[PDB]
DNA sequence: AACCGCCAAAC
DNA sequence: GGTCACCAATCCTGTCCCTAGTGGCCCCACTGTGGCGGT
C-alpha cells in the first residue's frame, strides 16, 4: 500500500508512573527521598591526557592529580528499613484495532481488515503473553531488578490478586514452575481480552517488594539535562511530588514503557538480545539498527507490503499448524506501541 | 544625524545595516539635504532583496534597476496602495482595499493621528514588498519631513543633478517626474465594506451607525520606534508573513510591539506612613518638599485677582485639592494598616514590625471604630508631632500653612471614617434612579488587545456595548424605555492566558475558493472576575417595571464579553449576583464589603499632546494604564455595500488613560467622589465618541 | 434566499473546565503540570528515506541517537483517589431570531419556521442529543472512561443530577430507568432554556473519576507554531486560581465540540456522530463528510427553508411521521451560530 | 488557463 | 464580683585561613494553518 499524510496509532499500553516508598509501624507510605551530595571526582578521561592523535598533551605533572568538584542527587534506603517498594498502575485499551487518523479510505479499511484477521488467528495472545513476561521477572526495575529477593503483587480490576514470590528464580528463557505458568497464563488472557476489545475497560495495580540490604543504593529515572550550571546538581533524578510536600523519587511513564516493550527477538532467527520496539530495531548497546532502512526487517518495508502479509494470514487458521511470519508479530507490537508513520504529498 | 555620518564606518556590513536600520520606519528620520545622489543610490538600492545586494553604495546595479523601465513602472504601481491607515491589519484576506485620509479632529485628552503629520504606509501584495521602499522610505530634506514622490512632485529642480549624475535622460526623468506627481496617492476611500472588516453599532443622531475602526500607520510607526529604544513596558504580537500586512511590520520581521499595562492584584502578604512616602506626591524628603513656605503664601497673594479672602479660597480650591492629595498620600499607609487589622483581627503583614513601624497599625490606631475614630480626630493631631519626625524631617514645620495642613488633615479624619456622609443629588433625577450591582461576574479568554496598540484590561467601549446591549433587550423584553446611562468598572481577579486561536475549516477565498484552515492571528487573551455598577435612570413606572421582574432582568443579562464567555458567580459561593439599589448609602453600605487586593478602573483628566508626554506620564505615575476610549470618525457617514446599518464610517481607535485605584483609596475618600468620579460614559459627539466621566 | 449577511449568536455557552483534587483538609488542590526532559527515538520516515522511498547516505548509528524533547506532564499526585473535573454552562435562545439581517422577509419566514419547529418539539431532540453527550461524559475526550466516572449536575433552578457510572452507559446501548429519568428531566430544562428568552439558565457539572496509581491527566494542549529552544514543545491550557498555582484545564471550545457531537444525519447508516459543522468536518479523516459540491452541507440545505415550513405545517397536524434530519442538522448549525451569507 | 511562484527578519 | 502592680536597666575588646579543582560522548521532530497577479 502508499503511506498517507496522515496515518497515526493511539498506543496500547499506559504505564501510569512508578514511584519507590518504604513502610513503617506509623505510615503505610513514606516516599524514598534524594538528597545532593557533593564528592570528590578524580581526572580519568581520555581527553584529560591525550591529543586525538594519541600524543600526550603539555600539562604540568600535578594536573592529573586534581579532582573535578561533582554535584551529584543520591538516594539510599535509610539504615534499618527491611524492604523498599516501587509501584505502578497499567490501563490496556484495544488501540491496534483502527488508526487514529487516516487520509486514505482505501488505506484505513485494509488496516482494520488486518487487525481483524490477525485477532481470529490469536496472534494478540503471543503479543501479551511477552508484554506479561516482562511484569512478572521486573524487567521495569531496570537496575534494581534482583538487587534483593523480589516479590511482585499484582491486583487487576477484574479482582484477580497475582503473586511471584521470588523474581531471582524466574528468567525469560529459563524453565518455569507450575504455579508461576499459571500466573503467566491466566493474566496473559485478561490482557489479550484487554488489547482487542473495545468494550472492556481494564487496569492492573503492580508492586514489586524487594529485601533491602543496608543503605542500599536506588536507581530511579535521571531527567535529561544538557547544559548544566556548577551550583545546581550534574546528575538529577525523576520526583512524584506527593500530597503534604514531600518528592518521593521515581520511574518515568515511558521508561516503564520501554521496559515492557523490550519483546521484540523477531529481527534475526536465533536472535539472543530482545530489543525495544523501534521502527529501525534501535541496539543501544552495540549502537547499531538492527532492521536497518536498506533491508526489509524495518517498519516502513513490512508496513507497505500488508497486502502480501494479509494473504498468508487468512490462509493461517484453515491449517492453525504452521505459526505467524514474525514478519506480522513485530508489525502489531510497533502498532500498539502507536506513533506517527506518514510519507507526505509529493 | 546626516547621511554620510553614517558613511564614515570603514566596515561596510555595519554601514549598510545601520542605513538599512536609518531609512526603516521603526528609527528616526535621516537629513539628506546635503548628500541627494549617494542617498539615490542607496534607495533604489533597498528596491532589490538583501541576499541579490553585496553593498548598497554599487552604483552601477542601481542604474541596471534605474535603466529597466519594467522596475520603476512596478515601484509607481505601488505609490496607488498608498495608506494613512492599514485595512490588512491584522487580519490580511482584507482583499485589494486603500484607505488614505486626513487626521481626523484633535482631542485634549485622547491620542490619535491628529497629534502627529500626515506620513504614509505601505499594504497591497508581498511580491513587491520590495519595489515600495524607493517611493515610501521617509527621510529629512532642508529642515522638513519628506518622501521622494512629494520632494518629487514640485522640487525636481534640486533632484535634477542627483537623478542625471548616473546618465538618466530628461525626457525620461521629466515625465517620470509628471506621471508620479500625476500618480500621487489621491484619497482613497473604499466603495465597499470587507467581509473581514470588523464593523460596531455606535449610537447616532436618532438610531445606530456602522464604524469600521482602521489603525493609523503614524501612531503606530511611533510606538515600534519608542519600544526599540526601551522607553516603556511593550509585549510582542508576530505575524507568520509580516510582508502581506505591511511594511513596517515587514521592517521588524513581523515581530510588532504593544503597550503591556496590566492590572497587578495579589493574594499573598502586606509586606510606615511606606505607602505616602511611596505615592511621592507625599513625603519622606522632597518631590516636592519643602514648602518651604513662601511658595503657598506668594501663590495665595498673586491669586489675590480679587480679595485677599476671595483669593485664598482660590488658591484653596486647586492647593485644598493639593492640600487634599498630602493628606491622601500620608493616608495611603494609615489604609493599609486599617486594611490588614480588620483581615487579621490578628496581624499587619509582620504585628510587632507594623507596631515598630513609626505609622503602622498601632493597638492605640485600633480603635475608637470606623467612625469614632475620626469623630475623636486626636489621632490626626498627634501624628503632626509625629510628622516633626518624618512626613518632611526637619524642613518647613511653623512655615507656609502648616496648622491649615494639620486643620485639613483633622477635617480628613472625619471624612476618613464611617457612618457619615449621606444625601442630596441631583444624578440621575429627583422620578428617582436605580443602581444595578452585579457581582461576582468571571469571564474566560476576553480579548486583553483594547486596541492593536495597548495591551491590559478589555476594551471600555466593550463594557459599554455590553450594557447597551443587555438594555435593549430589557427594553424590548419588558415593554419600558430606562436607560443604562454610566457604570463604575471593580476588577476582584486577573489573569492572562497563553497561547494562539487555532481557526475552524471553512471555505477560504481565492480563485477557486476550497475548504481549508484560515492563517493563525496571534493575540492577548485574559481570566478576569469583575463586578459592575450600572446607573439606570427612566420614569419610576417603568423602573417598578423592571423592580417586579426579578427572573426576566437576570435572564437577559448577556453572556459575551470582548469575544470571551461571561458567567455569573458559582451556584454553591451564596452571592447574589444581580441586586438593585434605589439610595446611594446602602449601595456604598454594601460596595466597601469588596476584596482589598481588587483595582477600581477609574477616569482621569490628564492631557496628552504626542506620545512622549504619555511615556513620561506613564514613567511618572505606576497605576497609570494606556487604554482603548473610542472612535475618532474618518471617512463621512454615507450608505455603503456590506454595511450593517444604513450609513458606515472609517474611524481610528483613540488612546486615553485610565487609572488602577486600590478599594481602600475609593474607601476613604468619600461616598461623594465615588459618585461623582467613577463613573463611564460615552460621549457620542458628531464627528467622535469617546468614554469619559460624568 | 442568500438572506444578505445573515448572523447568529450561539445558544450553548460552556466555560473552562478545570481539573482539581481533595484533601482531608482542602477541597479544591489545583493539579499542576510539570516539565520534563526525555529521550525520545529517531524513528520518523523523513529520518531514514528519500520522498521516493530510498534508504538516506547516513552514518550507520545515526537512527540509535536521540532527540532531547522538554515536554509538560500532568500526572495525579500518589495515593489521591479521585480526580474532579468541573465546568459551567450557560443556555439563552438565540436560535428563533436571527440578530442581524437586513431583509424583513427572510426575518419573517426564520422566526415563522423556528416557532413552527419548536411547536413540533425538535427542540427536545436537539436537547435530549446535547443532555446525552453531557450524561455519558464526551466533555472529558481522553479522560473518558479511564476510572468509574461518576458525573454531579446541579442547576440554577435548584435540582441535582446524579449519574453513578458512565461506564454503564453509551450513545447507542439501552439505560436504565433511573439515568433514563435524568436524562428526560435534564433534556426538558435544557429545551425549556434553548426555547423560551425571558428564563436563566445556567449548569454547574462536575465528573468525579476513581484515579489509578499516578494516572496520567489529558488536558488542551495550547497552539504554538513559534516554539523556542528553550521552551517545552507540548504545553497545556492552564487557569490561575485564588492563590499563585494554576490548574491544567479544557478550553470553552474543547467542551463546546464535545457537547455539539450530535450530527449523525449526514448518513442514512451513520456510525459516527460529527461535530455540528457547515461541511461536516471529520478531523480524523480529514475529508468533509457534507462536500461543498453536495446538497447535503449547509448552505444547499438553508435555500430550502420555504418547503421546510410546509413539511412542518403538515408534521404539526399529522402527529405521527418524523421530522426530515436536514431540518435537525439546519437547526443544529442555527444553535452552534455564525454569519450566514 | 488554473496552478506553481514571490515575498520579511525586530530583540 | 473580678483582675492578672509600677520604677529603670541590655557591656567593652580582638579576629573568620591557607592549597587545588568543577569531566568526556551523542542528540535537540516529523503535519497542517497565504494573497495576488500572470503565463
Amino acid at each position: 500500500m502508499e503511506l498517507c499524510n496522515i496515518l497515526k496509532y493511539d498506543r496500547s499500553l499506559y504505564p501510569g508512573k512508578a514511584v519507590f516508598f518504604y513502610k513503617t509501624a506509623d505510615s503505610d507510605f513514606v516516599p524514598l527521598e534524594a538528597d545532593i551530595n557533593k564528592i570528590r571526582g578524580p581526572k580519568s578521561g581520555f581527553t584529560e591526557a591525550f591529543t586525538p592523535q594519541f600524543s600526550p598533551k603539555n600539562i604540568s605533572p600535578q594536573d592529573l592529580t586534581h579532582n573535578n568538584i561533582l554535584t551529584l542527587e543520591e538516594c539510599y534506603v535509610p539504615p534499618n528499613v527491611e524492604h523498599i517498594f516501587c509501584r505502578f498502575s497499567l490501563r490496556v485499551q484495544a488501540n491496534s484495532l483502527v488508526p487514529s487518523g487516516c487520509s486514505d479510505p482505501e488505506v484505513f479499511s485494509l488496516l482494520k481488515e488486518l487487525a481483524e484477521t490477525f485477532k481470529e488467528c490469536g496472534g494478540y495472545k503471543e503479543l501479551a503473553v511477552r508484554y506479561c513476561r516482562n511484569i512478572l521477572i521486573g524487567t521495569w526495575l531496570w537496575r534494581n531488578q534482583n538487587t534483593g529477593n523480589t516479590q511482585i503483587e499484582i491486583k487487576t480490576s477484574k479482582g484477580s490478586c497475582y503473586l511471584i514470590d521470588n523474581t531471582r528464580k524466574l528468567a525469560w528463557e529459563s524453565k518455569w514452575a507450575s504455579d508461576d505458568l499459571k500466573v503467566l497464563e491466566e493474566l496473559s488472557n485478561e490482557i489479550e481480552s484487554a488489547l482487542t476489545d473495545p468494550n472492556v475497560f481494564w487496569s492492573a495495580d503492580i508492586t514489586a517488594k524487594i529485601e533491602a540490604s543496608f543503605c542500599q543504593e536506588i536507581y530511579p529515572s535521571q531527567i535529561l539535562n544538557d547544559k548544566v550550571k556548577q551550583g545546581e546538581a550534574s546528575k538529577q533524578f525523576v520526583k512524584a511530588k506527593c500530597a503534604d510536600g514531600r518528592y518521593a523519587v521515581s520511574f518515568n511513564s515511558v521508561k516503564i514503557g520501554a521496559a515492557l516493550q523490550s519483546i521484540d527477538d523477531w529481527w534475526d532467527e536465533d536472535a539472543s538480545k530482545r530489543l525495544r520496539v523501534h521502527e529501525f530495531g534501535a541496539d543501544k548497546e552495540i549502537g547499531v539498527a538492527r532492521r536497518p532502512p536498506d533491508s526489509e526487517q524495518n517498519f516502513y518495508s513490512i508496513f507497505k507490503n500488508t497486502e502480501w502479509y494479509l494473504s498468508a494470514l487468512k490462509n493461517c487458521i484453515t491449517n492453525k499448524n504452521e505459526k505467524i511470519d514474525p514478519a506480522i508479530y513485530y508489525l502489531f507490537s510497533v502498532l500498539i506501541k502507536g506513533g506517527m508513520f506518514q510519507k507526505k504529498a509529493e | 544625524m546626516h547621511l554620510k555620518e553614517l558613511l564614515e564606518i570603514t566596515d561596510t556590513t555595519e554601514r549598510d545595516r545601520s542605513l538599512r536600520r536609518a531609512f526603516s520606519p521603526y528609527t528616526a528620520m535621516i537629513d539628506i539635504t546635503g548628500s541627494e545622489a549617494v542617498a539615490l543610490i542607496i534607495l533604489l538600492n533597498l528596491t532589490y532583496r538583501k541576499n541579490q545586494v553585496d553593498d548598497l553604495l554599487d552604483k552601477k546595479l542601481a542604474k541596471q534597476a534605474l535603466k529597466s523601465e519594467d522596475h520603476i513602472n512596478k515601484c509607481i504601481k505601488e505609490i496607488a496602495w498608498f495608506h494613512t491607515h492599514n485595512l490588512k491589519y491584522p487580519d490580511i484576506r482584507v482583499s485589494k482595499q486603500n484607505l488614505a485620509v486626513e487626521p481626523p479632529t484633535l482631542h485634549s485628552y485622547v491620542l490619535s493621528s491628529a497629534n502627529y503629520p500626515k506620513a504614509y504606509g505601505w499594504s497591497h501584495n508581498s511580491a513587491k514588498v520590495n519595489f515600495a521602499k524607493l517611493f515610501v522610505s521617509y527621510f529629512k530634506w532642508q529642515n522638513q519631513v519628506s518622501w521622494l514622490a512629494q520632494v518629487l512632485a514640485t522640487n525636481s529642480d534640486n533632484w535634477k543633478s542627483a537623478f542625471t549624475s548616473l546618465g538618466l535622460s530628461v525626457k525620461a526623468f521629466k515625465s517620470l517626474c509628471v506621471t508620479v506627481k500625476n500618480s500621487l496617492p489621491e484619497e482613497a476611500i473604499p466603495d465597499s465594506v470587507d467581509r473581514y472588516s470588523r464593523q460596531i453599532r455606535m449610537p447616532y443622531h436618532d438610531g445606530y451607525l456602522a464604524v469600521t475602526p482602521v489603525i493609523s500607520h503614524v501612531v503606530q510607526s511611533k510606538i515600534q520606534q519608542a519600544a526599540i529604544d526601551k522607553r516603556a513596558r511593550f509585549s510582542n504580537v508576530e505575524f507568520t508573513r509580516p510582508a502581506a500586512v505591511s511594511m513596517l511590520a515587514a521592517s521588524l520581521g513581523g515581530v510588532i510591539n504593544v503597550l503591556n499595562y496590566p492590572p497587578y492584584i495579589r493574594s499573598k502578604y502586606h509586606g510606615s506612613n511606606s505607602r505616602a512616602f511611596k505615592l511621592n506626591n507625599g513625603q519622606t524628603v522632597f518631590n516636592v518638599e519643602a514648602l518651604l513656605k513662601p511658595e503657598l503664601i506668594k501663590a495665595l497673594e498673586g491669586i489675590i485677582f480679587s480679595n485677599n479672602a476671595l483669593a485664598l479660597k482660590q488658591r484653596r480650591q486647586q492647593k485644598v485639592k493639593n492640600i487634599k492629595e498630602l493628606r491622601n498620600t500620608l493616608l495611603e499607609w494609615f489604609s493599609p494598616v486599617f486594611e490588614w487589622r480588620l483581615d487579621a483581627i490578628e496581624n499587619g503583614y509582620d504585628l510587632e514590625q507594623l507596631e515598630s513601624a513609626s505609622e503602622r497599625l498601632e493597638y492605640k490606631i485600633l480603635s475608637l471604630p470606623d467612625n469614632e475614630l475620626p469623630s475623636l480626630t486626636i489621632p490626626l493631631f498627634r501624628l503632626l508631632n509625629e510628622m516633626l519626625g518624618g512626613v518632611s524631617m526637619t524642613q518647613r514645620y511653623a512655615f507656609h500653612p502648616k496648622l491649615m495642613s494639620p486643620l485639613k488633615a483633622a477635617l480628613q479624619w472625619l471624612l476618613v471614617n464611617l457612618t457619615d456622609q449621606k444625601h442630596v443629588l441631583i444624578e440621575e433625577d429627583d422620578e428617582h434612579y436605580r443602581y444595578l450591582h452585579l457581582s461576582g461576574i468571571r469571564v474566560f479568554d476576553a480579548q486583553a488587545l483594547s486596541n492593536p496598540y495597548c495591551s491590559g484590561i478589555p476594551s471600555l467601549t466593550a463594557v459599554w456595548g455590553m450594557i447597551h446591549s443587555y438594555q435593549r433587550k430589557l427594553n424590548e423584553a419588558l415593554g419600558t424605555n430606562v436607560r443604562f446611562t454610566s457604570f463604575s468598572w471593580f476588577i476582584r481577579n486577573y489573569s492572562a492566558v497563553a497561547g494562539k486561536k487555532l481557526p475552524e475549516l471553512s471555505l477560504q477565498g481565492a480563485q477557486q475558493s476550497r475548504l481549508k484552515r484560515p492563517g493563525i492571528i496571534d493575540g492577548k487573551y485574559c481570566d478576569l472576575v469583575f463586578d459592575l455598577i450600572i446607573h439606570i435612570d427612566g420614569y419610576e413606572d417603568d423602573l417598578q417595571a423592571v423592580d417586579s421582574k426579578p427572573d426576566i432582568l437576570k435572564a437577559h443579562f448577556p453572556s459575551n464579553f470582548a469575544g470571551g464567555v461571561m458567567h455569573q458567580p458559582e451556584l454553591n459561593s451564596n452571592i447574589n449576583w444581580c441586586c438593585l439599589y434605589s439610595n446611594e448609602n446602602q449601595l456604598f453600605e454594601k460596595l466597601r464589603r469588596l476584596p482589598l487586593s481588587g483595582c477600581w478602573v477609574m477616569p482621569t483628566e490628564h492631557k496628552i499632546q504626542d506620545l512622549d508626554e504619555l511615556l513620561l506620564l506613564l514613567n511618572s505615575d505606576s497605576k497609570l494604564s494606556p487604554s482603548m476610549m473610542g472612535y475618532m470618525l474618518l471617512t463621512e457617514p454615507m450608505a455603503r455595500v456590506g454595511s450593517l446599518e444604513r450609513l458606515h464610517c472609517y474611524a481610528e481607535p483613540a488612546i486615553g488613560v485610565v487609572k488602577y485605584e486600590a478599594a481602600t483609596s475609593v474607601r476613604l475618600k468619600g461616598i461623594g467622589n465615588y459618585f461623582n468620579s467613577a463613573f463611564w460614559m460615552l460621549d457620542a459627539q458628531e464627528k467622535f465618541m469617546l468614554m469619559k466621566k460624568v
